[PDB]
């Protein structure tokens, strides 16, 4: 699989999340997260030419933004020039977000909790999220293979 | 810019 | 204005028409009364809860809350939601 | 702010909404347009306590912070047949099976 195909699969899952806000601006994200609980996040298109996506997250000090870099077919958080550039990188940007959400499941360092949905997602996708939080073994589930195929297209917990 | 963050030690 | 959704165990759920029209399957079979021979009441009740949750948070500017789904029902609810297309 | 309710009697269940400042009597008027029974033949309950038509839904304990769409509050309904009012009976829903080994 060449990089272009890998990036396309990563972008298709982004549209299946329900917290991808497209061409949202920096101030538009400030208002949707101004009163949200700490850790509430969303992902949107970066208005910068050197970046594809940007994480807008509500912190205790207020809403902020952190861009996502795409280099050598891997997504990673924006950090210093090579001082801390060997860090967590994944082929899927949803994987990158799910990785950091589960990391802060315990209780600067990024703190993500619950995403800010654009609209109410489908009941099918809501069940998939609840199932993904319980087990990762789709074969051991009493479901028709049509639904097992559905569970594989989105294996994340966020 | 002003409302953006980078990761730093 | 209202419709009647009957579960497999006989429970009658009276919903608003526009709320039940969230499901393309219910819309396809429309009337004023629809039976479901494979969806039990404890699942169909939750489905009706999703209808209200979906209509309320369709174009509203307020933050959408999480829809609670217990793991004991997620497998049955996933099969009913795929059958109803919602 | 609206209040989201489950009006339940026997095996019937009504999904409807009303404002927290609306009265119990106006809720019985909602039941009347659905089940064809005037409010004089209705007895609304929150759990076991009977609700007075004058009190608002807020005064009865149905606050907006609890009776949300994703989890509506249950209101028992009893009809009057002939001379007296029937006992409030709400048939329970079915029960989920045992989870698979993977969960």
């Amino acid at each position: 699989s060449m990089q272009a195909a890998r990036l396309a699969k990563a972008l298709r899952e982004l549209g299946q999340t329900g917290w991808y806000w497209g061409s949202m601006t920096v101030n538009e994200a400030k208002e949707k997260l101004k009163e949200a609980p700490e850790g509430t996040f969303l992902i949107r298109d970066s208005s910068h030419s050197d970046y594809l996506l940007t994480i807008s997250v509500k912190t205790s000090a207020g809403p902020t933004n952190l861009r996502i870099e795409y280099q050598d077919g891997k997504f990673r958080l924006d950090s210093i020039i090579c001082v801390k550039s060997a860090l967590a990188a994944f082929d899927s940007v949803v994987h990158l977000i799910d990785y950091y959400v589960q990391m802060c499941k315990d209780k600067v360092h990024l703190y993500l909790t619950k995403p800010l949905y654009t609209s109410a997602p489908s009941l099918q996708h809501l069940c998939r999220l609840t199932i993904n939080k319980c087990t990762g073994a789709i074969w051991g589930l009493p479901l028709p293979t049509r639904l097992k195929d559905y569970l594989e297209e989105y294996k994340f917990q966020v | 810019s002003f409302e953006y963050t980078i990761l730093d030690p | 204005m209202y419709v009647k959704l009957i579960s497999s165990d006989g429970h009658e759920f009276i919903v608003k028409r526009e709320h039940a029209l969230t499901s393309g399957t219910i819309k396809a079979m429309l009337t004023n009364e629809v039976n479901f021979r494979e969806i039990p009441s404890h699942v169909l009740s939750k489905v009706c809860m999703y209808f209200t949750y979906k209509v309320r948070y369709t174009n509203s500017s307020t933050e959408i809350p999480e829809f609670p789904i217990a793991p004991e029902i997620a497998l049955e609810l996933l099969m009913a939601a795929n059958f109803l297309d919602c | 702010m609206d209040v989201f309710l489950m009006i339940r009697r026997h095996k019937t269940t009504i999904f409807t909404d009303a404002k927290e400042s609306s009265t119990v009597f106006e809720l019985k008027r909602i039941v009347e347009g659905i089940l064809k029974r005037p409010p004089d033949e209705q007895r609304l309950y929150k759990d076991d306590q009977l609700l007075d038509d004058g009190k608002t839904l807020g005064e009865c304990g149905f606050t907006s912070q609890t009776a949300r769409p994703q989890a509506p509050a249950t209101v028992g309904l009893a009809f009057r047949a002939d001379d007296t009012f029937e006992a409030l009976c709400i048939e329970p829903f079915s029960s989920p099976p045992e989870l698979p080994d993977v969960m």
